[PDB]
C-alpha cells in the first residue's frame, strides 16, 4: 500500500479536481504520459447527492449517495475506457474513495443525485447500496448532537457524524463487504490505488479490514502480488489525541504540516526562512518519507479555512505557488501530488470567501469541457497548474533525480538557498528582496544547463536562462528579486 | 460546531453552523 505501483521514473501524481473521465483519458495520451506524470488522483467517482442550493457545490461530491460509477464526471463505461486508455500510456488513476459516511442526515430524501438513485437520509435507507439504518453509526455515536463536536474526544471523531454527514458502521462485515465490493469494482478495471477521504474520521481497524478484503492489481497493468497505493487522509498538525503514524498500518497518510510549514516559510510569516529548510523532511516533525503522500495545497485547504489555515499557497499566489511546488518536487521526501484546480469567483468578506463553495466550470450543472489553448493554457477556467512550465518541469526535473540524495546544500542566512540532487540536478531559490549573485557548487557534469523554470530545452538550445557549470561543478546564478520566477531549476535532461 | 476545524470552505461551514 507504500508503493505509488507507478511505472519506473514516474515520481508524482496530479490531482485533477473535478476533471471529466474523457478528459483526463484524452489528458493522459496528449500531455501525462509524454510529459512523464505517474498517476493521476480522480474525485470520487461513485453516485452523490445533486445539491442546487448552492448550486452544485464542488463538496457535494463527498455525500455518496451509492457506489455506482455514475456522477457529473461520467458513466462507467467512461470511466473505464479513462482507467484503460491511462493505464495503456502508463499514467495511472487513483480513486477518491469516500467510505467514511453517506450524505447528510438532513438531506431531502428523494432522487435528488447524480445518477437518479433513490435515498432518504432521514430513514437511513440507500436501496441502491443497499444500506439501511442497521448500517450507520446513530447508536454508536455518544454525542447529544450526532456530529463531531470535540476534536479531542478521538472516539467521537469517528464514530459520529463528521458536519452531520451519516456515518457507516465500519466495524460491519456487511458495510465492510459493500465498500470492498465497490473498491474492488475499481481494481479489477485498473485504478492503482486509493485515496481514502476521511481516514481520520475512521477507525485504523476499520480500514485494515476492508483493505485485507481487497483484490490484487489487475495483472494486465500490473505484476502478480502487486497491492493497491494507499494514502489515507489523515489532518494531523500535532497537539490532539488522533496521530497519523496510528494509520501507518493501512499505507501512507496526507502530511498536511508539509503544506501549512512550506507555506508560512515562503510567505516568510512567524519570522520564517528559506534558510530553516536546509533539514526539510523527516527532521521538521514530519512522517517518515516512505508513509508520506505530500502537496503544497489539496482541494479543500486551497480555499483558505483547511488544515494550515491562511498559510497555504494556491494558484491565486501563483508566483510564491510555483516556488513551493519547486522545493517540493526538488526535494526527495515523501510522494509529491500537483494540485490541478478550477477558477470561481473568489469573494471575500471579512477575509473569508464566500463563493469558496462554487463547483466546477459549468453550463447549468454540467461540468465543462476542458480546452487546451495553443499556448498549453487552459481555458473554461481550468487553471491546470501541472500544465504550467515551472511545474511541469520540475515534475520533470524530480523524475531525473529520483533516487539520488540531497546534497550541496546552501543558503545565505535569509532567503536565498539551494541544493542539489546527486549529480543529476541543482535547483537555486531567490525570495529575498535583493539580488542573488553567487557562484555555487552544483555537483553537475560541466556543460550547459537550460533553467527549465524560465524556459525549455528544445532542438538542443534553452529557450529560456542557460546555466554554465564548469569542470569543478561550479556555475554562476544570478537572479533578480524582479524576476518572474526568483528560481532556477537545472538537471541532467536539460544538458545541451 | 465552533470554528477551529472547518471542512468543505467557509460557505458550507455557515451553513452547517446554522
Ligand atoms: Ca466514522
Ligand atoms: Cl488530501
Amino acid at each position: 500500500q507504500y508503493s505509488p505501483n507507478t511505472q519506473q521514473g514516474r515520481t508524482s501524481i496530479v490531482h485533477l479536481f473535478e476533471w471529466r473521465w474523457v478528459d483526463i483519458a484524452l489528458e493522459c495520451e496528449r500531455y501525462l504520459a509524454p510529459k512523464g506524470f505517474g498517476g493521476v488522483q480522480v474525485s470520487p467517482p461513485n453516485e452523490n447527492v445533486a445539491i442546487y442550493n448552492p448550486f452544485r457545490p464542488w463538496w457535494e461530491r463527498y455525500q455518496p449517495v451509492s457506489y455506482k460509477l455514475c456522477t457529473r464526471s461520467g458513466n462507467e463505461d467512461e470511466f473505464r475506457n479513462m482507467v484503460t486508455r491511462c493505464n495503456n500510456v502508463g499514467v495511472r488513476i487513483y480513486v477518491d474513495a469516500v467510505i467514511n459516511h453517506m450524505c447528510g442526515n438532513a438531506v431531502s430524501a428523494g432522487t435528488s443525485s447524480t445518477c437518479g438513485s433513490y435515498f432518504n437520509p432521514g430513514s437511513r435507507d440507500f436501496p441502491a447500496v443497499p444500506y439501511s439504518g442497521w448500517d450507520f453509526n446513530d447508536g454508536k455515536c455518544k454525542t447529544g448532537s450526532g456530529d463531531i463536536e470535540n476534536y479531542n474526544d478521538a472516539t467521537q471523531v469517528r464514530d459520529c457524524r463528521l458536519t452531520g454527514l451519516l456515518d457507516l458502521a465500519l466495524e460491519k462485515d456487511y458495510v465492510r463487504s459493500k465498500i470492498a465490493e465497490y473498491m474492488n469494482h475499481l481494481i479489477d478495471i485498473g485504478v492503482a490505488g486509493f485515496r481514502l477521504d476521511a481516514s481520520k474520521h475512521m477507525w485504523p481497524g476499520d480500514i485494515k479490514a476492508i483493505l485485507d478484503k481487497l483484490h490484487n492489481l489487475n495483472s494486465n497493468w500490473f505484476p502478480a502480488g502487486s497491492k493497491p497505493f494507499i494514502y489515507q487522509e489523515v489532518i494531523d498538525l500535532g497537539g490532539e489525541p488522533i496521530k497519523s503514524s496510528d494509520y501507518f498500518g493501512n499505507g501512507r497518510v496526507t502530511e498536511f504540516k508539509y503544506g501549512a510549514k512550506l507555506g508560512t516559510v515562503i510567505r516568510k510569516w512567524n519570522g520564517e526562512k528559506m534558510s530553516y529548510l536546509k533539514n526539510w523532511g523527516e527532521g521538521w516533525g514530519f512522517v517518515p518519507s516512505d508513509r508520506a503522500l505530500v502537496f503544497v495545497d489539496n482541494h479543500d485547504n486551497q480555499r483558505g479555512h483547511g488544515a494550515g489555515g491562511a498559510s497555504i499557497l494556491t494558484f491565486w499566489d501563483a508566483r510564491l505557488y510555483k516556488m513551493a511546488v519547486g522545493f517540493m518536487l526538488a526535494h526527495p521526501y515523501g510522494f509529491t501530488r500537483v494540485m490541478s484546480s478550477y477558477r470561481w469567483p473568489r469573494q471575500f468578506q471579512n477575509g473569508n470567501d464566500v463563493n469558496d463553495w462554487v463547483g466546477p466550470p459549468n453550463n447549468n450543472g454540467v461540468i465543462k469541457e476542458v480546452t487546451i489553448n495553443p499556448d498549453t493554457t487552459c481555458g473554461n477556467d481550468w487553471v491546470c497548474e501541472h500544465r504550467w512550465r515551472q511545474i511541469r518541469n520540475m515534475v520533470i526535473f524530480r523524475n531525473v533525480v529520483d533516487g539520488q540524495p540531497f546534497t550541496n546544500w546552501y543558503d545565505n542566512g535569509s532567503n536565498q538557498v539551494a541544493f542539489g540532487r546527486g549529480n543529476r540536478g541543482f535547483i537555486v531559490f531567490n525570495n529575498d528582496d535583493w539580488s542573488f549573485s553567487l557562484t555555487l557548487q552544483t555537483g553537475l557534469p560541466a556543460g550547459t544547463y537550460c533553467d527549465v523554470i524560465s524556459g525549455d530545452k528544445i532542438n538542443g538550445n534553452c529557450t529560456g536562462i542557460k546555466i554554465y557549470v564548469s569542470d569543478d561543478g561550479k556555475a554562476h546564478f544570478s537572479i533578480s528579486n524582479s524576476a518572474e520566477d526568483p528560481f532556477i531549476a537545472i538537471h541532467a535532461e536539460s544538458k545541451l | 460546531y465552533g470554528h477551529s476545524h472547518i471542512r468543505f470552505g467557509y460557505s458550507y461551514h455557515v451553513s452547517y453552523c446554522g
